[PDB]
C-alpha cells in the first residue's frame, strides 16, 4: 500500500527513469551504432 | 613525584646475573648473553674508531642488553611502589 | 568596537539576549510592542561580533545588526 | 554477570514509514521547506547517536546495521567469485600463470568501449584484474570453475543470512542494552570464537586442501589431473605420497611428537621461488599459531565462572603516579559511547591496514603475485588508503566523542582528561615537531633542488655529496639478515628478501630483491614521518580542542558539524572539531599520495623489472632512484613526467580507460576547488537569482532552492578532492605497470 | 577554433556572471540587503541565516580572479 | 598575564560539591561552599555561567573583571536581575527609528564622518 | 577545404589503419572462437561505420565535420538535431513547468516534490506532446509568464 | 486590516517584497509593527511568519 508511495520517492522515481532514459540509449545504440546522422 | 630514588645498581646485577650464565650458544654469544658483550666492548674501549654495522657482538648486545636494563630500572622504580 | 544597533523590528523575543554568550544585550521595557521588551546593547565594549545574535533574531530581516567596527583586546577575543 | 535479554516484536516491518521520509529525526520531520533538508535527510541518517538518547535503541539501530555492511560484504564477494567463475580466465589462468594477464570483467560491446578488452591470453579477453583475486585462489585451491560457482552461491547465501539477520535483530527479536555491554563476553568471542576459530578453521583448509593442491602445482601439474580438495580428505593415501606425516594421523599431535609435523608445519620464511609466494606450510603454521595463542587469548577474561578479569579491575590498578587518578573511568566510557570504540576500532583497523600494505609487498603471501606487479602494486596502494581513512575517521569520532558523549562527572581526574590539561603542550610539540620535520625533510629537497640547480652537485644530499646514509634502517636491516641462522634458530631463510639474500627469479621476473636504503630513502621516510606528524597535528587538535577552546569556550553546546561561531573573534570560520576532519582528509591525501609514490618509483627502481642471463639485472625504470629522489626535479620529471607515457600514450589500446580515469580524475579533482574556496554567500543568491528566471515562467520548485550549508559546501570540495586526486594515481598507477607487468 | 572558441566564450560569461554578479548584488541581494553598509570587502554575516561565506561584492572579485586565471589559462 | 591583561574572576556559590567543566578544559573540583575562578576572557566566563545554569541552579554569581589596575567591575548579573528577563531600569541605547529600509545610502556618507544608519 | 567525405585519401588512410589495426588483433585466435566472431561483428562495424559517412566532409585530417549554418545540403548534420532535441526539451521544460504549476496548488507541496504524484506526474509526463501549441496557445492568454514576483533592493 | 487577507507587501527588505501572504494577527494595541503575516514560501531562517505595519501592507480582492 505504502510501498508504491516509497516508489514514488525522488531518487527511487529518478532512477527507475533515468535507468529507463539510459535503457532508451543503450539499447538504441546497439541497435543503431554510430548515429552521426540525422 | 620522585619520592623514592633510592637504589639503581640492583638492576644491574640484576640484569647481567639473569644473562651471563645463560649460555644458549647458537646465537651471536656462543658464551652468555653479557659476557659476548662486556667481552666486545674492551676490544673497541681505548679509542678505537672501528665498529661498523656489521659489528654484532657490540651493536647487537647494545640494544638487546639495554632494552632489558631500562625495563628492569623502570621496574625497579616499580619496585618503590609498594612504599 | 563593534558597534551593535538594534531596530525596531526587536518584538521582544529574547532570542538575541538568551542567544549571545556574551551579556552585551539585555532586555530594556519599551512600549511600543505586544510584549512591550525591545532588546539594548550597553556593553558592545565587550562585544565580540560573533553575529551569533543575527542567528537567533526571528524578525522578518534582522531587528539587530551587528557593525564590524574597531578591534580592541576584548573584541578580539584572545585569550593571552 | 552474563545473560541474554532480547525483545522481540520491537518494530513492525511494514512499508510505512518508507512513504514519510525522514521519519527518523524528530528535527527533519517537518518536510522540507528548503533544499537543505534534502541532504540533512542523507548526513542524519546515521547519526543514531543523534535520534535519540536512548541508548538501547541506538544500539539495536546500529547492531542491525552491521548485517547490512557484511550483507552488501558478502554480494561484493560472491560477486567476485562469481565474475571469476564465469567471465574470468581464471582457468587458463591457472595453467601457466606467468604469462596470461588476469582478468575477469568482460566489457559489453557498445559503441567503442570494446577495445577495453584486452586481450590477455588465455583464449578470452576482457579488462585485466589488479585486485589479485586469483592469486588468493591458487592459495586457496580453487581448481576448476564449480567451485568458484559454488563458492558465489554460497556468498548469496550468506548475504541472505545477513540480511535476515539485521531483519531479525531490529524488528522481531532485538536485544537489551544489557546485552550490549557485556564486553568481556565481546572480546572473549572475537578473540576466541572469530579469529581464533577463524585461523585455525584456516589452517584446516590450508594443510587439508592447499598444501596437497600447491603441492601438485608447484610440481607443475596442470589442473585436469590434480584431484578434488574434498578427494584428499577421503583417504590419506593421496597425501601421505605428498606429506608422509600425515600417514601418522594425530597421534604424533596428541603424544607431543610434533617433530613428526615438520612436513605439513615448517617455520622456514623466505619465499619458494617455483611460485614467488610464501611458503603454504609456513602459513598453515601461522595460522596454528595465531589459533592457539588467539584462544588462549579469548580466556582473560571474566562472564559468568568466576574466572578471568574484568576490564574495570584491570584499568582501576593503572593507578600511576603521573596521572594521578589512572585509568578509572574508561570502561564507562567505552561501554556507554559508540563513537570513542569507533574511533579505537578505526585508528587499529586502520593501521593494520597499512601493516598488510606493507606486509603484502614485502612477504608476497599468494603464489605469483609478485610476478605480475600490479597485484602486487595496487594491493599495497589499496591498502593503505583504506589504511588511511579509517585514521581520520579515528580523529574524527574521538572528536565526536568528546562533543556528544563526554562528561565530566565520570570522567574527572584520569588519564583522558588530564591530556586536556595540557594540550596546549599537546598540540605546541606536535607544532614544534612538524616544523622541525618539515625543514629537515622538505628543505632537504629544496636544497637539493637549488644545488643542482646551481650546478653545485658537490653540494647536495646524494650519494656523492653530504651522504645522509639512514642508519638504523640499515643497520636492523642487517640484523634481519643475520635473523634465520643466529637469533631466529630454527629458521632456514630470512624473514623476506626485502632484508638479507640474494634476491628471487621466477619466470625471468623479480619477485623480492633487498631493498637498499641510502641518503634519498632517508628523506622519503622524513617526509613520511613530517606529514604523519601533521595529521596527528589536526586530529589531536581536533579532539583536544573539540570540546572548549581557549578561543571559543563553547564548542559542546554548538556541535560538532559546526561551521564556525562568526567574523567575531577575528573570524573563527572552520574551527569546529569537524572541520579539523576535513582538513585530516587533504593530509590524507598527500601523506598517501606520497607513501605510495615513494613505494612505486623506489620498486620500480630497487626492486622490480626482469632479469636475463647469467643473473643480470634489469629494472623497470633501471636503479633511477638514488640519483633522482634528493630532488623535486628529479621527482616530478622521473616519476610524475616519465612513468606517465604509458598513460598518456594509451589512446586506441586496452589501457584507454584509464585515460579517461587520468583526465575525468583531474576534472573531479578541480571541481573540487569550486567547493573549497567559494561559499555559500555567494551561491546562494547566484542561485536566488536564477530563481527570479523561475518565478518568471511559474517554474519555481516548491521545495525552496538553497545552496548548500556551509559544512556540507566544503563536505563536498573534499570528497572530489579524494575521488578526483585518488582516481588519477588510480589510473596513473594501474596504466603504469600494466603496460610493463 | 571551434572548440576552443567556445571555451573562450564560457570563459567570459562566467566571468562577467562572477563580477556582473557582485557588480550588481554588490549593492543588496534577498539574502542581505545590508550589503551597502557595510563597504566593499567586509567579510561574511556569520553563519546567520543557512551560511554566509563570501557575501561581498570583494568575492566577486575574489572568484573571477580565479576565472581571470584560468580563461586567459 | 596578569601583569598586563585584565583577568576575569568568576564568584559564586553552590550546594553541593558537583563537578563542572572548564573552559580551560577538564573537569574541576567545584568547592561547596563559595569559590572564585580567575580566568581570560568574557566568553570562557559567561560560557561557564551557561555551563552551570542550563545545568541546575547556580545563581547569584558574577565575575570581578579584574583589570591590571586592580579594581573590579560587574559584569553579568549587572542589576542583580537576569538579562533576558526584564527590569525596569535598563536604560535602552542602540537604536535607531524604523528598520534598515530607512538607512542612508553610503554615497550620503561618503567623505563624512558618519555611519550609513545614522538618522 | 571540405572535401567530399567518400573520396578524401587520408580518409580512406584511417579506413586502412583501423580495419588492419583492428585486425592485429584478429591474427591472434582461431575461426570459430567467439572472440574472433566478434572481431567479424567488429570489422562490421567499421566498414559499415565508414560507408556511412559517406556525405559528411572529412577535410585535410580525413576527420569528418560538420556545418552549422543550415545550407539545406547539410541539414541533416545538425538542423534537424536541432529541431528534434529542442522539441524533446521542450517536451521536458513543459512537462516540468506544467507539473510544478499544478502541485504549486495542492494540500501539502512541500511533500509533492520528495513523493511525486504518479497519477498527476504521468498525466503530465505525457501530455506535455503539443507544446509548442500549448505554449503559444498558453503565452496568448496571459499565463505562460508572471509579473510582480520578489526581487531584491532596487 | 483585517484578518485572513491576502497581503502583498511593499518594504524592499523583506524576503517576501512582492509577494503575498496571509494575516494571521492584527493587532489594535499601538505595536509599530501589528500585523503578523505567514506565508506559503520560508525564508532563511526557517521562519515564514514575520509582522508588518499598516503601510507595507496591500490587500488585494
Ligand atoms: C529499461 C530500458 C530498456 C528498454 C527500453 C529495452 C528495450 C528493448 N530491449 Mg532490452 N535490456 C535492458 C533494458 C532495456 N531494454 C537491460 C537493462 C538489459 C540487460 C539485462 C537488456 C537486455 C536485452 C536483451 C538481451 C535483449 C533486449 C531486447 C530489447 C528490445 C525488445 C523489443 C527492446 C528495444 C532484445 C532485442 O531486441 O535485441 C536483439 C534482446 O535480445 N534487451
Ligand atoms: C553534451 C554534448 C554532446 C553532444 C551534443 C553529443 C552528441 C552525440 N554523441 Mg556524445 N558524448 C558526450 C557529449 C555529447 N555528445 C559525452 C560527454 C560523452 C562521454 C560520456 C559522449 C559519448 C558518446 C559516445 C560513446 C557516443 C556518442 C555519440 C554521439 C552522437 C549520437 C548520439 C546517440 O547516441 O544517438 C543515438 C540516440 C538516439 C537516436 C536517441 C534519440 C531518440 C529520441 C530520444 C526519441 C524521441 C524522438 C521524438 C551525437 C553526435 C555516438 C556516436 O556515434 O558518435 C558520433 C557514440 O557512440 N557520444
Ligand atoms: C564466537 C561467536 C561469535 C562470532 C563468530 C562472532 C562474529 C562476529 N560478530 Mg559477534 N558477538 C558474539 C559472538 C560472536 N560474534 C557475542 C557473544 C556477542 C555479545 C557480547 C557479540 C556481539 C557483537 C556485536 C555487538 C557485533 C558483533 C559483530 C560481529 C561480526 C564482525 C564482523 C566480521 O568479523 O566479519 C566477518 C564475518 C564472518 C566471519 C561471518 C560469520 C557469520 C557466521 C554465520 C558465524 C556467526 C555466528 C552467530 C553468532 C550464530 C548466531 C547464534 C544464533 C543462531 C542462536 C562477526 C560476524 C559486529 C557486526 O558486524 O555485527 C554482525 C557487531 O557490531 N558481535
Ligand atoms: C578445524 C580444523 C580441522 C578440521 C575440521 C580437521 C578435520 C580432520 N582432520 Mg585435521 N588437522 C588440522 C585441522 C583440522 N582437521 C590441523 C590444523 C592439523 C595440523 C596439526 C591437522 C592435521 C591432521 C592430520 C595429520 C590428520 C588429520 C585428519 C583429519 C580427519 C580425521 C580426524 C578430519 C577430516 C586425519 C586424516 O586425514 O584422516 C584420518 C589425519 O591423519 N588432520
Ligand atoms: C605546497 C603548499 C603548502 C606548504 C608548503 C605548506 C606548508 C605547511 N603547512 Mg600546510 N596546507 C596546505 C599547503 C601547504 N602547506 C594546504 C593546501 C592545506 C589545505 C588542507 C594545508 C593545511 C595545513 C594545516 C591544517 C596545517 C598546515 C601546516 C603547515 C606547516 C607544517 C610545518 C612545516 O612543514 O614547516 C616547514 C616549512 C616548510 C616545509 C615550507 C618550506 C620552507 C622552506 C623549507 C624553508 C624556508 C624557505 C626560505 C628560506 C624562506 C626565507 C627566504 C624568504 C624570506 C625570501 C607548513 C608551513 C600546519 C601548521 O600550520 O603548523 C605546523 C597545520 O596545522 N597546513
Ligand atoms: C631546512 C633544511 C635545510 C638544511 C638542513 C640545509 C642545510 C644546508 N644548506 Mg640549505 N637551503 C634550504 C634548506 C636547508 N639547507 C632551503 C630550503 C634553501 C632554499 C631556500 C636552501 C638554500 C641553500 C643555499 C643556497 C646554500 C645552502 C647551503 C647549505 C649547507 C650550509 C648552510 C649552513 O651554513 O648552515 C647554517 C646552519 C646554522 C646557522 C646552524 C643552525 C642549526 C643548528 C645546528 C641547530 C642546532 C640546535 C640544537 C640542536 C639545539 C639543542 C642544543 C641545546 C639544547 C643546547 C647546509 C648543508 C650552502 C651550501 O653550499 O651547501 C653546502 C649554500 O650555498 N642552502
Ligand atoms: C612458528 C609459527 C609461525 C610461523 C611458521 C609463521 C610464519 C609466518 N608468519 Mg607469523 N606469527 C607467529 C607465528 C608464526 N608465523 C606468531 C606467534 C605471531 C604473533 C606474534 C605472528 C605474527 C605475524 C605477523 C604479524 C606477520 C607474520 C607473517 C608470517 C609469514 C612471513 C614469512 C616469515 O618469515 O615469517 C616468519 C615469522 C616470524 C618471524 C614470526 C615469529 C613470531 C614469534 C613466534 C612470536 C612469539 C611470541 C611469543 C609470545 C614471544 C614474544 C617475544 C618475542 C617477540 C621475543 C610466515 C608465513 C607475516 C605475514 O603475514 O606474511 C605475509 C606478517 O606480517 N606473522
Ligand atoms: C521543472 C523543470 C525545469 C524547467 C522548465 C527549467 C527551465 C529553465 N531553467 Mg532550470 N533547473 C531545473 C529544472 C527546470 N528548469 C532543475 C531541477 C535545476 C537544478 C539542477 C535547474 C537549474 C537551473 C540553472 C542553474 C539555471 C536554470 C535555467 C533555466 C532557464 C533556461 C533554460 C535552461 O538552460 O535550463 C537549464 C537546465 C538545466 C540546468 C538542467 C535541466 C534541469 C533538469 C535536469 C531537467 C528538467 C527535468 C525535471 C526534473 C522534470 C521534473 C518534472 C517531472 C518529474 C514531472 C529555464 C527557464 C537558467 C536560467 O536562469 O536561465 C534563464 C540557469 O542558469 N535552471
Ligand atoms: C615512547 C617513549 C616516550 C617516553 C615517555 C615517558 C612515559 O611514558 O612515562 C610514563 C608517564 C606516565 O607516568 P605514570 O607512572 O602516571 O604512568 C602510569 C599511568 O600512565 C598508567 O596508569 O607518561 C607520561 O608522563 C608521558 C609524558 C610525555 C612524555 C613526552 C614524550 C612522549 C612523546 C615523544 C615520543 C617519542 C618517540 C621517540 C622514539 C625514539
Ligand atoms: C556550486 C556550489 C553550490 C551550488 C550547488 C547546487 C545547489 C547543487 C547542484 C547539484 C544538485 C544535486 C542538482 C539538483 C538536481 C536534482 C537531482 C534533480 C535533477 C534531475 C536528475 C539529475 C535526477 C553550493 O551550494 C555551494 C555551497 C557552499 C560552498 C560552495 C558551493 C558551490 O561551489
Ligand atoms: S530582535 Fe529578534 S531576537 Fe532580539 S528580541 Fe526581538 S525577537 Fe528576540
Ligand atoms: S554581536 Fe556577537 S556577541 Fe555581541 S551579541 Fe550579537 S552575537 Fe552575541
Ligand atoms: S560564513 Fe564563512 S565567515 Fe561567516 S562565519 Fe560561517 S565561516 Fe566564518
Amino acid at each position: 500500500m505504502n510501498l508504491k508511495k516509497y516508489l514514488s520517492t525522488a531518487p527511487v522515481v529518478a532512477t527507475l527513469w533515468l535507468f529507463l532514459t539510459a535503457g532508451i540509449l543503450i539499447e538504441l545504440n546497439r541497435f543503431f551504432p554510430d548515429s552521426l546522422f540525422y | 613525584y620522585p619520592l623514592n630514588p633510592a637504589v639503581i645498581f640492583i638492576a644491574l646485577i640484576g640484569w647481567s646475573a639473569v644473562a651471563a650464565i645463560p649460555s644458549n650458544i647458537p646465537v651471536l654469544g656462543g658464551t652468555g648473553l653479557t659476557q659476548a658483550f662486556l667481552a666486545s666492548i674492551q676490544r673497541l674501549l681505548a679509542q678505537y674508531p672501528t665498529g661498523p654495522k656489521l659489528d654484532d657482538p657490540f651493536w647487537f648486545y647494545l640494544i638487546v642488553y639495554h632494552v632489558g636494563l631500562f625495563a628492569l630500572l623502570i621496574f625497579g622504580q616499580i619496585g618503590y611502589a609498594g612504599y | 568596537a563593534h558597534t551593535v544597533k538594534i531596530y525596531d523590528n526587536c518584538i521582544g523575543c529574547t532570542q538575541c539576549v538568551r542567544a549571545c554568550p556574551l551579556d552585551v544585550l539585555e532586555m530594556v521595557p519599551w512600549d511600543g510592542c505586544k510584549a512591550g521588551q525591545m532588546a539594548s546593547a550597553p556593553r558592545t565594549e565587550d562585544c565580540v561580533g560573533c553575529k551569533r545574535c543575527e542567528t537567533a533574531c526571528p524578525t522578518d530581516f534582522l531587528s539587530i545588526r551587528v557593525y564590524l567596527g574597531g578591534e580592541t583586546t576584548r573584541s578580539m577575543g584572545l585569550a593571552y | 554477570q552474563v545473560k541474554v535479554v532480547v525483545d522481540r516484536d520491537v518494530v513492525p516491518t511494514s512499508f510505512e514509514k518508507w512513504a514519510k521520509p525522514g521519519h527518523f529525526s524528530r528535527s527533519l520531520a517537518k518536510g522540507p521547506k528548503t533544499t537543505t533538508w534534502i541532504w540533512n535527510l542523507h548526513a542524519d541518517a546515521h547519526d543514531f547517536d543523534s535520534h535519540t538518547s536512548s541508548l538501547e535503541e541506538v544500539s539495536r539501530k546500529i547492531f542491525s546495521a552491521h548485517f547490512g555492511q557484511l550483507a552488501i560484504i558478502f554480494i561484493w564477494l560472491s560477486g567476485m567469485y562469481f565474475h571469476g567463475a564465469r567471465f574470468s580466465n581464471y582457468v587458463a589462468w591457472l595453467s601457466n600463470p606467468t604469462g596470461i594477464k588476469p582478468s575477469a570483467q568482460v566489457v559489453w560491446p557498445i559503441v567503442g568501449q570494446q577495445i577495453l578488452n584486452a586481450d590477455v591470453g588465455g583464449g578470452m579477453q576482457g579488462i585485466q584484474i589488479t585486485s589479485g583475486l586469483f592469486q588468493l585462489w591458487r592459495a586457496s585451491g580453487i581448481v576448476n570453475e564449480l567451485q568458484l560457482y559454488v563458492t558465489a552461491l554460497g556468498g548469496l547465501g550468506m548475504a541472505g543470512l545477513m540480511i535476515f539477520a539485521g531483519w531479525f535483530h531490529y524488528h522481531k527479536a532485538a536485544p537489551k542494552l544489557e546485552w550490549f555491554q557485556n564486553v568481556e563476553s565481546m572480546l572473549n568471542h572475537h578473540l576466541a570464537g572469530l579469529l581464533g576459530l577463524g585461523s585455525l578453521s584456516w589452517a584446516g583448509h590450508q594443510i587439508h586442501v592447499s598444501l596437497p593442491i600447491n603441492k601438485l602445482l608447484d610440481a607443475g601439474v596442470a589442473p585436469s589431473s590434480i584431484p578434488l580438495p574434498h578427494e584428499f580428505i577421503l583417504n590419506r593415501n593421496l597425501m601421505a605420497e605428498l606429506y608422509p606425516s600425515f600417514q601418522q594421523g594425530l597421534v604424533p599431535f596428541f603424544t607431543l611428537n610434533w617433530k613428526q609435523y615438520s612436513d605439513i608445519l615448517t617455520f622456514k620464511g623466505g619465499l619458494s621461488p617455483v611460485t614467488g609466494g610464501l611458503w603454504l606450510t609456513d602459513v598453515a603454521h601461522h595460522h596454528l599459531a595465531i589459533a592457539v595463542l588467539f584462544l588462549v587469548a579469548g580466556h582473560m577474561y571474566r562472564t559468568n565462572w568466576g574466572i578471568g578479569h574484568s576490564i574495570k579491575q584491570i584499568l582501576e590498578a593503572h593507578k600511576g603516579p603521573l596521572t594521578g587518578e589512572g585509568h578509572k573511568g574508561l570502561y564507562e566510557i567505552l561501554t556507554t559511547s559508540w563513537h570513542a570504540n569507533l574511533a579505537i576500532n578505526l585508528a587499529m583497523l586502520g593501521s593494520l591496514s597499512i601493516i598488510v600494505a606493507h606486509h603484502m609487498y614485502a612477504m608476497p603471501p599468494y603464489p605469483y603475485l609478485a610476478t605480475d606487479y600490479p597485484t602486487q602494486l595496487s594491493l599495497f596502494t589499496h591498502h593503505m588508503w583504506i589504511g588511511g581513512f579509517c585514521i581520520v575517521g579515528a580523529g574524527a569520532h574521538a572528536a565526536i566523542y568528546m562533543v556528544r558523549d563526554y562528561s565530566p562527572t565520570v570522567n574527572f581526574n584520569n588519564v583522558l582528561d588530564r591530556m586536556i590539561r595540557h594540550r596546549d603542550a599537546i598540540i605546541s610539540h606536535l607544532n614544534w615537531v612538524c616544523i622541525f620535520l618539515g625543514m629537515h625533510s622538505f628543505g632537504l629537497y629544496i636544497h637539493n633542488d637549488t644545488m643542482r640547480a646551481l650546478g653545485r652537485a658537490q653540494d647536495m644530499f646524494s650519494d656523492t655529496a653530504i651522504q645522509l646514509q639512514p642508519v638504523f634502517a640499515q643497520w636492523i636491516q642487517q640484523i634481519h639478515t643475520l635473523a634465520p641462522g643466529n637469533t631466529a634458530v630454527n629458521a632456514l631463510a630470512t624473514a623476506s628478501y626485502a632484508f638479507g639474500a640474494d634476491t628471487v627469479t621466477v619466470g625471468s621476473k623479480i619477485a623480492m630483491m633487498p631493498i637498499k636504503l641510502g641518503t634519498a630513502d632517508f628523506m622519503v621516510h622524513h617526509i613520511h614521518a613530517f606529514t604523519i606528524h601533521v595529521t596527528t597535528l589536526i586530529l589531536l587538535k581536533g579532539v583536544l580542542y573539540a570540546r572548549n577552546s581557549r578561543l571559543i569556550p563553547d564548542k559542546a553546546n554548538l556541535g560538532f558539524r559546526f561551521p564556525c561561531d562568526g567574523p567575531g573573534r577575528g573570524g573563527t570560520c572552520q574551527v569546529s572539531a569537524w572541520d579539523h576532519v576535513f582538513l585530516g582528509l587533504f593530509w590524507m591525501y598527500n601523506a598517501l599520495s606520497i607513501v605510495i609514490f615513494h613505494f612505486s618509483w623506489k620498486m620500480q627502481s630497487d626492486v622490480w623489472g626482469t632479469v636475463t642471463s647469467n643473473g643480470a639485472i634489469s629494472h623497470i625504470t633501471g636503479g633511477n632512484f638514488a640519483q633522482s629522489a634528493i630532488t623535486i626535479n628529479g621527482w616530478l620529471r622521473d616519476f610524475l613526467w616519465a612513468q606517465a607515457s604509458q598513460v598518456i600514450q594509451s589512446y586506441g589500446s586496452s589501457l584507454s580507460a584509464y585515460g579517461l580515469m587520468f583526465l575525468g580524475a583531474h576534472f573531479v579533482w578541480a571541481f573540487s576547488l569550486m567547493f573549497l574556496f567559494s561559499g555559500r554567500g555567494y551561491w546562494q543568491e547566484l542561485i536566488e537569482s536564477i530563481v527570479w528566471a523561475h518565478n518568471k515562467l511559474k517554474v519555481a520548485p516548491a521545495i525552496a532552492p538553497r545552496a548548500l550549508s556551509i559544512t556540507q559546501g566544503r563536505a563536498v570540495g573534499v570528497a572530489h578532492y579524494l575521488l578526483g586526486g585518488i582516481a588519477t594515481t588510480w589510473a596513473f598507477f594501474l596504466a603504469r605497470i600494466i603496460a610493463v607487468g | 577554433d571551434f572548440l576552443v572558441h567556445h571555451a573562450i566564450a564560457l570563459g567570459l560569461h562566467t566571468t562577467t556572471l562572477i563580477l556582473v554578479k557582485g557588480a550588481l548584488d554588490a549593492r543588496g541581494s534577498k539574502l542581505m540587503p545590508d550589503k551597502k553598509d557595510f563597504g566593499y570587502s567586509f567579510p561574511c554575516d556569520g553563519p546567520g541565516r543557512g551560511g554566509t561565506c563570501d557575501i561581498s561584492a570583494w568575492d566577486a572579485f575574489y572568484l573571477a580572479m580565479f576565472w581571470m586565471l584560468n580563461t586567459i589559462g | 598575564c596578569a601583569e598586563t591583561e585584565e583577568k576575569y574572576a568568576m564568584t559564586w556559590s553552590s550546594d553541593q560539591q558537583h563537578i563542572f567543566e572548564m573552559p580551560t578544559g577538564g573537569a574541576a573540583v567545584m568547592n561547596s561552599g563559595d569559590n572564585l575562578l580567575y580566568l581570560a576572557r568574557k566568553e570562557q566566563a559567561l560560557a561557564l555561567a551557561t555551563q552551570l545554569r542550563t545545568q541546575f541552579k547556580i545563581q547569584d554569581y558574577k565575575i570581578y573583571r579584574i583589570f591590571p589596575s586592580g579594581e573590579v567591575q560587574y559584569l553579568h548579573p549587572k542589576d542583580g536581575v537576569l538579562p533576558y528577563q526584564v527590569n525596569k531600569g535598563r536604560e535602552q541605547v542602540g537604536r535607531v527609528k524604523s528598520t534598515i529600509g530607512k538607512n542612508v545610502n553610503p554615497a550620503q556618507v561618503k567623505f563624512t564622518s558618519k555611519a550609513t544608519y545614522d538618522r | 577545404v571540405l572535401t567530399p567525405c567518400q573520396q578524401s585519401e587520408a580518409f580512406h588512410k584511417r579506413e586502412i589503419n583501423e580495419v588492419r589495426t583492428l585486425e592485429n588483433r584478429q591474427a591472434n585466435y582461431e575461426a570459430n572462437s567467439p572472440s574472433y566472431l566478434a572481431l567479424q561483428s567488429q570489422i562490421d562495424q567499421v566498414h559499415k561505420r565508414f560507408d556511412k559517412y559517406g556525405t559528411l566532409l572529412c577535410g585535410q585530417d580525413g576527420l569528418p565535420h560538420l556545418i552549422t549554418d543550415g545550407d539545406w545540403r547539410h541539414a541533416r548534420e545538425f538542423t534537424i538535431p536541432a529541431l528534434l532535441f529542442l522539441y524533446i526539451t521542450g517536451w521536458i521544460g513543459w512537462v516540468g513547468r506544467s507539473y510544478l504549476k499544478y502541485t504549486k496548488e495542492t494540500k501539502n507541496p512541500t511533500e509533492q516534490e520528495i513523493i511525486l504524484d504518479v497519477p498527476m506526474a504521468l498525466k503530465y509526463m505525457l501530455s506535455g506532446f503539443l507544446w509548442p501549441l500549448s505554449a503559444w496557445q498558453e503565452y496568448r492568454s496571459g499565463q505562460l509568464l508572471a509579473k510582480e514576483d520578489e526581487i531584491t533592493v532596487s | 486590516i483585517k484578518k485572513g487577507s491576502l497581503v502583498k507587501i511593499l518594504r524592499p527588505e523583506s524576503f517576501w517584497y512582492n509577494e503575498v501572504g496571509t494575516v494571521v494577527n492584527v493587532e489594535t494595541s499601538k505595536v509599530l509593527y501589528p500585523v503578523l503575516v505567514r506565508f506559503d514560501k520560508v525564508n532563511y531562517s526557517g521562519l515564514n511568519s514575520t509582522n508588518f505595519s499598516l503601510d507595507e501592507l496591500v490587500e488585494i480582492k
